[PDB]
C-alpha cells in the first residue's frame, strides 16, 4: 500500500511497474518463482514494502529481469506460455 | 499474509501431501491432495472433495488424493 | 461477567423437527426395531471421528483409550441405554445438531414418507436420531467432548428440549450415553435375545466391539 503498482503485457511478457520514487538499488530485493513474484523494498525509517503475488500465469525465472529507475521499478516477467493474462495475480 | 521467503523450505499441510516444498517451485497444479473434509456418516467413510465413500476405515485411508492444486504452508 | 450462568437452558425445536417428531410418534410402523440400528450407526460415526482425529494427535484418546459401544437394558427402570466412546458433543453441538437447526434432509424425508417411502430410510436423510422416539417416550443424552464439560440433553418430544451442565452424573470421560425410556408396549427391547438378534440383523459388521452387559 506504500507504493502502487501497474502492469501491461505483450504476447510473451508481462511488465510490472512499482511506483516507488527515490529508492537506491541495494534496497531492492526481487526474486522470481515458477508462478510467483517477490518484491521487497527496505525503507530505513519504516516497515519494508512487499509485493508477492501468486501469478495468473507461469513464468520463466531465468529470463525475468528488472531495472531500478529514478522514478520507479520496472519488472519484466517472461511468460511460460503464449496467452493473455486476465490479471496479474492468480484468482483475480 | 505476512512477508515470505520463496527460497525457504516449508511443510505442505494439504491432506495426502505433507511434502517439503519451496514456493519458488510452487504452482497451481503442484500439490496432489484431498481438499476434504473427510466424511464419516451412516457407517460410510469417505472424502467430500471427490465424493468417494467406502465402508471400511482402513479402505478409506487408501483413497488416493483427488485434486491438483497449490502446496500450502498452512 | 455473570459468574454463575450455568443453569438449565430450554430450547424450542424447529417447526420441521416438531413435525418430524409428530409423524414419528403418531403413525403406525411395523418395523420400529430399526431405531437400534440408527443409534449404533450414530455411535459408529462418532467413534470414526475421534479415531480419525487421533491419527494426527495420539493424546486425543487420553480420557478414554478404548473405542467401544455398550448396550445396557434395565428392567427395573424400563430403560435401554447405549454408550459409546466416540468424539462426543460440545454444548454447542447439542443445541445445533439435536433440535435447533432443521437440516435439509428433514423436509425431504417427510415428503418421501408421504409419497410412500419406508421409515427405515430415516438414516439416509440426516435425521436418524429421532427414530429413538419410535420406541421411547423420553430420551436423555449425556455427552462429553474433549473441548467442553459434560452436558445432558433431554426431551419428551413436546415441542422443546433442555440442556444442562452435568456436574454430578457418572462422568463419561469422552463419548455419549443415550438412555431411552421405553413406552409400555415396547418392553421387548429389554430382552437379551431380542437385542442380540437385532444387533446381528442390522449391524453385525460394525468396526468397533459392541458388548451387551
Ligand atoms: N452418539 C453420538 N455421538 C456424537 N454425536 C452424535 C451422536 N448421535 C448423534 N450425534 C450428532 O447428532 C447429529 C444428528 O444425528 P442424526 O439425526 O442421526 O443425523 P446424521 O447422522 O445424518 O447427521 C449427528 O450428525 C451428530 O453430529
Ligand atoms: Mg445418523
Ligand atoms: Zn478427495
Ligand atoms: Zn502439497
Amino acid at each position: 500500500a506504500k507504493y502502487r503498482h501497474e502492469y501491461y503485457q505483450k504476447p510473451e511478457e508481462v511488465v510490472v511497474t512499482v511506483f516507488a520514487k527515490g529508492i537506491p538499488k541495494q534496497n531492492v530485493n526481487i526474486d522470481f518463482g515458477e508462478q510467483i513474484l517477490s518484491v521487497v523494498i527496505e525503507v530505513p525509517g519504516e516497515d519494508a514494502y512487499y509485493l508477492q503475488p501468486r501469478l495468473f500465469g507461469k513464468i520463466i525465472p531465468d529470463k525475468c529481469k528488472y531495472e531500478v529507475l529514478s522514478t520507479k521499478i520496472e519488472i519484466c516477467l517472461a511468460k511460460a506460455d503464449i496467452i493473455t493474462w486476465a490479471s496479474l495475480e492468480h484468482g483475480k | 499474509a505476512a512477508v515470505i521467503d520463496i527460497n525457504q523450505p516449508q511443510v505442505c499441510k494439504n491432506k495426502g501431501c505433507g511434502q517439503t516444498f519451496k514456493e519458488r517451485d510452487n504452482h497451481e497444479t503442484a500439490c496432489s491432495h484431498h481438499p476434504g473434509p473427510a466424511v464419516f456418516h451412516d457407517r460410510l467413510r469417505g472424502w467430500k472433495c471427490c465424493d468417494v465413500h467406502v465402508k471400511e476405515f482402513d479402505e478409506f485411508m487408501e483413497i488416493p488424493p483427488c485434486t491438483k492444486g497449490w502446496h500450502s504452508s498452512s | 461477567h455473570h459468574a454463575a450462568a450455568t443453569e438449565t437452558e430450554t430450547f424450542a425445536f424447529q417447526a420441521e423437527i416438531n413435525q418430524l417428531l409428530s409423524l414419528i410418534i403418531n403413525t403406525f410402523y411395523s418395523n420400529k426395531e430399526i431405531f437400534l440400528r440408527e443409534l449404533i450407526s450414530n455411535s459408529s460415526d462418532a467413534l470414526d471421528k475421534i479415531r480419525f482425529e487421533s491419527l494426527t494427535d495420539k493424546s486425543k484418546l487420553d480420557a478414554q483409550p478404548e473405542l467401544f459401544i455398550h448396550i445396557i437394558p434395565d428392567k427395573a427402570t424400563s430403560t435401554l441405554t447405549i454408550v459409546d466412546s466416540g468424539i462426543g458433543m460440545t454444548k454447542s453441538d447439542l443445541v445445533n445438531n439435536l433440535g435447533t437447526i432443521a437440516r435439509s434432509g428433514t423436509k425431504e424425508f417427510m415428503e418421501a414418507l408421504a409419497a410412500g417411502a419406508d421409515v427405515s430410510m430415516i438414516g439416509q436423510f440426516g435425521v436418524g436420531f429421532y427414530s429413538a422416539y419410535l420406541v421411547a417416550e423420553r430420551v436423555v443424552v449425556t455427552t462429553k467432548h474433549n473441548d467442553d464439560e459434560q452436558y445432558v440433553w433431554e426431551s419428551q418430544a413436546g415441542g422443546s428440549f433442555t440442556v444442562t451442565r452435568d456436574t454430578s452424573g457418572e462422568q463419561l470421560g469422552r463419548g455419549t450415553k443415550m438412555v431411552l425410556y421405553l413406552k409400555d408396549d415396547q418392553m421387548e427391547y429389554l430382552e437379551e435375545r431380542r437385542i442380540k438378534d437385532l444387533v446381528k440383523k442390522h449391524s453385525e459388521f460394525i468396526s468397533y466391539p459392541i458388548s451387551l452387559w
